């Protein structure tokens, strides 16, 4: 199947606080596996996930040397946007990134990404090209500017399709599942009504369908749900409902629609 | 500018009276990252809650998950508070055993 | 493998 690797970085400027706390955080296909934060005692690169641990010393200490000039180019980047934004002192700021690769069923790059959010909003980002910027705000035209002059992009293409690619390879490798989620249906009071809640739980990833009808179409109004939320233990929980008059409980259906089951799941109230 | 926290409180397993279980309050699009989260057996702060570290999604907005041990009985409320720049006051969402 | 930004903004 497709694979990832995402690396995402912040930058936060705080009131008093007098330099930028900067996080790190590494995944693969969509699982952190390290992490930098200079908040703590001794600021490094750490695993995450025990298939990391197999990496020797020197690989922990370049990764980490690299984590202490991101801190600079953004404790930097956060002082400089300050200005183009007029913004005065004494303010709460964010700067983050977004970056990686995604390969195809066959190993090979489908996409390089580098993205950049000020204050939580798109800031400036990699076209697919990995050659030219987009820049949506007039205060980010003097960045795209600069960035095209410098030939930034050159720099970024080739560890997108290199060194991205190839070190994804080598985790893939030595870490190299899904969950499906198991399904059931509750009963609830409504005098005169009754809710049925078709759970799914135990799931992963977290991507997930749940639906009902009602005897052939489905209902889309009427469908009260809840966001898919982790249940701590690395699966993914959710749940779907529908109000139905008290003696057509066999009328409705759930569907549930996941990427580890060979078909979807069906089911009913089942008293 | 600053997004509203939306919380969920929950348990990782089915509840059940007087069995262990662990309850969930996870709390997702916020920002600034900056955020305080409680954790309430009927008023009472729960002591040791755990607090996964900081995260972002996609579409640059965080998310953070606080979990805890409890044991549901039929009349202890659980709750979670959170206080965060995006509120005047803080947000109280209660357990449903149900949800 | 992290990424090594080059041109500050």
């Amino acid at each position: 199947g497709p694979h990832s690797m995402r690396y995402f970085e912040t930058a936060v400027s705080r009131p008093g606080l007098e330099e930028p706390r900067y996080i790190s955080v590494g995944y693969v296909d969509n699982k952190e596996f390290v992490r930098f934060d200079s908040d703590a005692e001794n600021p490094r690169y750490e695993p995450r996930a025990p298939w990391m641990e197999q990496e020797g010393p020197e690989y922990w200490e370049r990764e980490t040397q690299k984590a202490k000039g991101q801190e600079q180019w953004f404790r930097v980047s956060l002082r400089n946007l300050l200005g183009y934004y007029n913004q005065s002192a004494g303010g709460s700021h964010t700067l983050q990134q977004m970056s990686g690769c995604d390969l195809g069923s066959d190993w090979r790059l489908l996409r390089g990404y580098l993205q950049f959010a000020y204050e939580g909003r798109d800031y400036i980002a990699l076209n697919e090209d990995l050659k030219t910027w987009t820049a949506a705000d007039m205060a980010a035209q003097i960045t795209r500017r600069k960035w095209e002059q410098s030939g930034a992009a050159e720099h970024y293409k080739a560890y997108l399709e290199g060194e991205c690619v190839e070190w994804l390879h080598r985790y893939l490798k030595n870490g190299n599942r899904t969950d499906s989620p198991k399904a059931h249906v509750t009963h609830h009071p409504r005098k005169g009504e009754v809710t049925l809640r078709c759970w799914a739980l135990g799931f992963y990833p977290a991507d997930i369908t749940l639906t009902w009808q009602l005897n052939g179409e489905e209902l889309t109004q009427d469908m009260e749900l809840v966001e898919t939320r982790p249940a701590g233990d690395g699966t993914f929980q959710k749940w779907a409902s529908v109000v139905v008059p008290l003696g057509k409980e066999q009328n409705y259906t759930c569907r549930v629609y996941h990427e580890g089951l060979p078909e979807p799941l069906t089911l009913r109230w089942e008293p | 500018i600053q997004k509203t926290p939306q919380i969920q409180v929950y348990s990782r397993h089915p509840p059940e009276n007087g069995k262990p279980n662990i309850l969930n309050c996870y709390v997702t699009q916020f920002h600034p990252p900056h955020i305080e989260i409680q954790m309430l057996k009927n008023g009472k702060k729960i002591p040791k809650v755990e607090m996964s570290d900081m995260s972002f999604s996609k579409d640059w907005s965080f998310y953070i998950l606080a979990h805890t041990e409890f044991t549901p009985t039929e009349t202890d409320t659980y709750a979670c508070r959170v206080k965060h720049d995006s509120m005047a006051e803080p947000k109280t969402v209660y357990w449903d055993r149900d949800m | 493998m992290c990424p090594r930004m080059t041109a500050v903004m």
